């Protein structure tokens, strides 16, 4: 069949109509970002002259590739443990969250460690780290940060979080309760703070039924976490494609270099090491080609995740589907098999209703326009109300400024303005 | 060490600044008579919030902190004769 | 067979035909003695960066 | 160690450049690298082979420059946007991104030139010294809940004031700067204290 793009949805759109939202639902998405990927240290003499003395005699007459390719090894490994610590380590001082969690009804106690295991890693993390699951010069080199270092990381920058909002980025640690730090949160997304001190309870039940919701995922399904799987599989089809690419002949009458030097003088034998000789320095180059790309996508993919932990974190972006879908809050670092995972808590709308609507209001000659909010009528009376939510208030002169006459502003209906 | 046999080195059950990075978090210095050391190497000081409900930290002061960045823009052109190169 | 490893006792129980054994990439790692009709591993000697 | 990151591709770049000019020492299977050295010691239907040779590992060294080349060149260019990206916001304006120019409230940037590079003096806005202060979400003076406008609701043990974020400059709280919303019941930690009239 011809694909569909989605539903066809025509918006009532008209000159006097708007809809503004009466309800919202606090949705937390999850993002998965790649950070850095296994390293990699072939031996590029015993890789092409597994025990051999004359092929390592013979190597010798290729010059220094033997060395570049190394360094090339060794500079993607050092690419990657800088990617890994631009990422977490990005706040210097270790925060550790209060005995008592009383964070205004919100519950952390599962995306927060817990001591009761060895390794000291949240529900979340172990669920994450339970789905992504040395021969011929092949050697695999450990990473600096181990996983308890990550996770202390991530735990320190969630207990910053969720003690001091985003002052611990830009500089101390400067303690708040967490239900003024949404408050200013919904300041920041253009609501009023007094939208969540009379729904504080509805948004903590939304917040834990979106958390509870994400812990029933990445447990059931396999294609969550798909992006870090991808790098795994990669890289282990490379080492098979560079370890399997000595079985070849490349033309010799042999692979086995052994096999060679027992059936042949030392006057023939030396073309079909050298044809083995060149098959093997071009498999290394391709592997080293490829292993240079892949550590640049890595590494882009490396920086845009520290961009991410730097401005969702540690702070609140207004950048539109940058921090997820919808007016983004906050977020919570989790840490994930060479890689991170972002909960993105967003607003969204849900019930919206519409309203006849108008540009200003005049009412002695002079035009009355709204310092922060939108002209709404429900069918007799006018009102005042914020945007992204419908708090209908009296128009006031302390909610309007006047600016000319009527005769100026196209649409302007006639209404009264009280004076306080 | 997990990332290898290392010789040379007095592991001490102190944790200090990574110095210079050898694997598996562990890292080398020289401090104090006075040799090489290894380490657990710690990633940081441990700062426990005086989290609550009704508690506030608001600053007084301020310090403008003027901070340097290095971005590299361009490198040196090169065009090399692969004639001259190859059959000078 | 040719190579060069240390032979540590394996658990691998072989079935009655087969002589030597390989695992994934097509590598040499279990062989039978022909002698005492033992199996075993074989680990390749340790290397690596200095 | 503080322009490394310039003199880590200067580096780079001579080393290529190094290794460009030294692979031509190497023999690549031939009897010889000098060509002189070849056409002068064998005749002109077996020396073929050896020129041959050396030319395939003379292409094979220049095919691998260029493909270092290039991806040097892709990180030099993903550098040199990121770099024109903060020359855009940082000193053409005043980003709210956190931690992008530099670490702190940002207030301005200034550019320096560098060798192969640019140099960014990113002037922050950073808190020194802090102090406690005991916190109210909101207050209700005659059952109307007040909220404040632009600040923060303190209390220094006695009297409560209305301040700033970041910054403590309380404020006696008045009609001008609280708005009222709702009754007292609904909010969870609202205590009591007088509203002044002004
Ligand atoms: C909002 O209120 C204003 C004034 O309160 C209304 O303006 C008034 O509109 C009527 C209807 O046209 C005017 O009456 C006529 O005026 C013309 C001169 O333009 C005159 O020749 C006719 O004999 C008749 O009197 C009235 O003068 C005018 N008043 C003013 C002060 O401009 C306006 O119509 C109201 N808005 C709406 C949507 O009705
Ligand atoms: C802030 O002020 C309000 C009113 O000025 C205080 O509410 C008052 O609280 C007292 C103590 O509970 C109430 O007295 C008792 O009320 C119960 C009914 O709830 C009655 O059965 C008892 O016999 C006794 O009279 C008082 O009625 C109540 N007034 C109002 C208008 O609600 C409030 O307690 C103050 N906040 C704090 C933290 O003290
Ligand atoms: C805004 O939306 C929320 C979520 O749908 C509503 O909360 C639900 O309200 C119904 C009706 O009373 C209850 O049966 C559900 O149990 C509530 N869910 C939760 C999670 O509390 C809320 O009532 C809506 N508010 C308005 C004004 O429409
Ligand atoms: C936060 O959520 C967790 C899990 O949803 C709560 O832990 C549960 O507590 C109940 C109370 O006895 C137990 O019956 C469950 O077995 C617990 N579940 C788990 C997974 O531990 C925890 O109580 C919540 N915190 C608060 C303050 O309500
Ligand atoms: C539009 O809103 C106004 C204000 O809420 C409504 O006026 C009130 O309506 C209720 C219900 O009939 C009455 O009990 C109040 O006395 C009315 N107040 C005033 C000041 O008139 C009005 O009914 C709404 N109109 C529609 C169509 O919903
Ligand atoms: C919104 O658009 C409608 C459709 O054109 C406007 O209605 C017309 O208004 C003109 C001028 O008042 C009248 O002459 C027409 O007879 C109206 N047509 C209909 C079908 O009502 C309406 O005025 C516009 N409103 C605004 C605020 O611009
Ligand atoms: C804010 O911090 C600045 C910088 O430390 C303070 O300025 C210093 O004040 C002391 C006290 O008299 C002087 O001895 C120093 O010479 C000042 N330094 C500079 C550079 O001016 C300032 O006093 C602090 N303000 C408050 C209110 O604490
Ligand atoms: C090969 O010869 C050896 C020794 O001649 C045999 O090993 C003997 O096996 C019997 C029965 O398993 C034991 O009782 C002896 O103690 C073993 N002797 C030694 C020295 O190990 C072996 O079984 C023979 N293999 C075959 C296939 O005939
Ligand atoms: C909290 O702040 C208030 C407002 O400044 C303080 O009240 C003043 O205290 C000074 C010093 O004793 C007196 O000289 C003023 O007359 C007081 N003004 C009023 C209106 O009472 C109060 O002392 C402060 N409390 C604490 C514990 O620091
Ligand atoms: C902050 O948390 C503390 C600890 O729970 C609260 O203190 C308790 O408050 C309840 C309700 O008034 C009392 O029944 C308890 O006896 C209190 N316990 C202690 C140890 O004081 C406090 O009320 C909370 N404050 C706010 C504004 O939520
Ligand atoms: C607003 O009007 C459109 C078009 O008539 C309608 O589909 C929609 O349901 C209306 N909104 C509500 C809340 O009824
Ligand atoms: C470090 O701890 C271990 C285990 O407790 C102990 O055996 C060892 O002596 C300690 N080393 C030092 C220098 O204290
Ligand atoms: C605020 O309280 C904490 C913990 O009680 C304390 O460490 C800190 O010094 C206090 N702030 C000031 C300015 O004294």
């Amino acid at each position: 069949y011809t694909m569909s793009l989605g539903a066809e949805n025509s918006v009532a759109y008209s000159n006097n109509s708007i809809a503004i939202p009466t309800n919202f639902t606090i949705s937390v998405t999850t993002e998965i970002l790649p950070v850095s990927m296994t390293k990699t240290s072939v031996d590029c003499t015993m890789y092409i002259c597994g025990d051999s003395t004359e092929c390592s005699n013979l190597l010798l007459q290729y010059g220094s590739f033997c060395t570049q390719l190394n360094r090339a090894l060794t500079g993607i490994a050092v690419e990657q443990d800088k990617n890994t610590q631009e990422v977490f380590a990005q706040v210097k001082q270790i925060y550790k969250t209060p005995p008592i969690k009383d964070f205004g009804g919100f519950n952390f106690s599962q995306i927060l460690p817990d001591p009761s295991k060895p390794s000291k890693r949240s529900f979340i993390e172990d669920l994450l780290f339970n789905k992504v699951t040395k021969f011929n010069g092949l050697t695999v080199l450990p990473p600096l940060l181990t996983d308890e270092m990550i996770a202390q990381y991530t735990s320190a920058l969630l207990a910053g979080t969720i003690t001091s909002g985003w002052t611990f980025g830009a500089g101390a640690a400067l303690q708040i309760p967490f239900a003024m730090q949404m408050a200013y949160r919904f300041n920041g997304i253009g609501v009023t703070q007094n939208v969540l001190y009379e729904n504080q309870k509805l948004i903590a039940n939304q917040f834990n039924s979106a958390i509870g919701k994400i812990q029933d995922s990445l447990s059931s399904t396999a294609s969550a976490l798909g992006k870090l799987q991808d790098v795994v599989n990669q890289n282990a089809q490379a080492l098979n494609t560079l370890v399997k690419q000595l079985s070849s002949n490349f033309g010799a009458i042999s692979s086995v270099l052994n096999d060679i030097l027992s059936r042949l003088d030392k006057v023939e034998a030396e073309v079909q090491i050298d044809r083995l000789i060149t098959g093997r320095l071009q498999s290394l180059q391709t592997y080293v080609t490829q292993q240079l790309i892949r550590a640049a996508e890595i590494r882009a993919s490396a920086n845009l995740a520290a961009t991410k932990m730097s401005e969702c974190v540690l702070g609140q972006s207004k950048r539109v589907d940058f921090c997820g879908k919808g007016y983004h809050l906050m977020s919570f670092p989790q840490s994930a098999p060479h890689g991170v995972v972002f909960l993105h808590v967003t607003y969204v709308p849900a019930q919206e209703k519409n309203f006849t609507t108008a540009p200003a209001i005049c009412h002695d000659g002079k035009a009355h326009f709204p310092r922060e909010g939108v002209f709404v009528s429900n069918g007799t009376h006018w009102f005042v109300t914020q945007r992204n939510f419908y708090e209908p208030q009296i128009i006031t002169t302390d909610n309007t400024f006047v600016s000319g006459n009527c005769d100026v502003v196209i649409g302007i209906v006639n209404n009264t303005v009280y004076d306080p | 060490t997990r990332a290898g046999c290392l010789i040379g080195a007095e592991h001490v059950n102190n944790s200090y600044e990574c110095d210079i990075p050898i694997g598996a978090g562990i890292c080398a210095s020289y401090q104090t008579s006075q040799s090489i050391i290894a380490y657990t190497m710690s990633l940081g000081a441990e700062n426990s919030v005086a989290y609550s409900n009704n508690s506030i930290a608001i600053p007084t002061n301020f310090t403008i902190s003027v901070t340097t960045e290095i971005l590299p823009v361009s490198m040196t052109k090169t065009s090399v004769d692969c004639t001259m190169y190859i059959c000078g | 067979l040719t190579g060069t490893g240390v032979l540590t006792e394996s658990n691998k129980k072989f079935l009655p035909f087969q002589q030597f054994g390989r695992d994934i990439a097509d590598t040499t790692d279990a062989v039978r003695d022909p002698q005492t009709l033992e199996i075993l591993d074989i680990t390749p000697c340790s290397f690596g960066g200095v």
